[PDB]
RNA sequence: CCGAGAGGUA
DNA sequence: GGGTATTCGCCGTGTACCTCTCGCAGCCC
DNA sequence: GGGCTGCGGTAGCGTGACGGCGAATACCC
């Protein structure tokens, strides 16, 4: 289970997070104070053998992965730790 | 005319992909690796030093 | 009064 | 190391005019 | 009511042109 990023559709982060909460996928998005601190970006945690990235990409409210190339970006665990503000 | 202050510098696509690349055979660096540096999936060194 | 699609004249 | 030789991927593909329709839905913010 | 925005989905859609030319690269020295 490694951490990925998802760019959601504009103004659908609540619905995307709701569907990914009905699946077993961890979501992470800082709330600033109530609007999110970041834009439509969202951090998911799963495993591509348990739930596949195509199923994540076809979720209601998820536009795409932050890819940078072929494979979607793994964000390191120091970043996910340092979003615990 | 007006202008937009692009908060990141941004490559002109005409001088990147005119076949041949002007940045490509200006830097002696292949067009694939320049597109991998520009689209944030690889790094290139500037002044490696010691 | 800009674009697209369909049809037609030479 | 560089010489053939194949593959990839960009270029291009007539002129003038006439008529008609149709041109954002979704939408969760 | 509204900003804006590229599909709508818990995937896959694509699928009937053809040539020329030059760079990128593969195979075999």
């Amino acid at each position: 289970q490694s951490w990925y990023l998802l760019y959601c559709k504009r103004g659908q982060l609540q619905r995307a997070q709701e569907h990914l909460e009905r699946q077993a996928v961890n979501c992470l998005a800082p709330m600033i104070t109530s609007e999110p601190l970041f834009p439509n970006y969202l951090f998911v945690e799963f495993d591509p053998e348990v739930i596949h990235t195509t199923t994540i990409n076809a979720t209601r409210g998820v536009s795409h992965f932050v890819r940078f190339g072929a494979s979607p970006a793994i964000v390191p665990s120091a970043v996910i730790h340092q979003l615990s503000v | 005319m007006g202008h937009i202050e692009l908060a990141s510098p941004t490559a002109h696509i005409w001088f990147l992909k005119s076949l041949p690349s002007r940045i490509g055979l200006l830097l002696d660096m292949p067009l694939r690796d320049i597109e991998r540096v520009l689209y944030f999936e690889s790094y290139v060194v500037i002044e490696g030093g010691m």
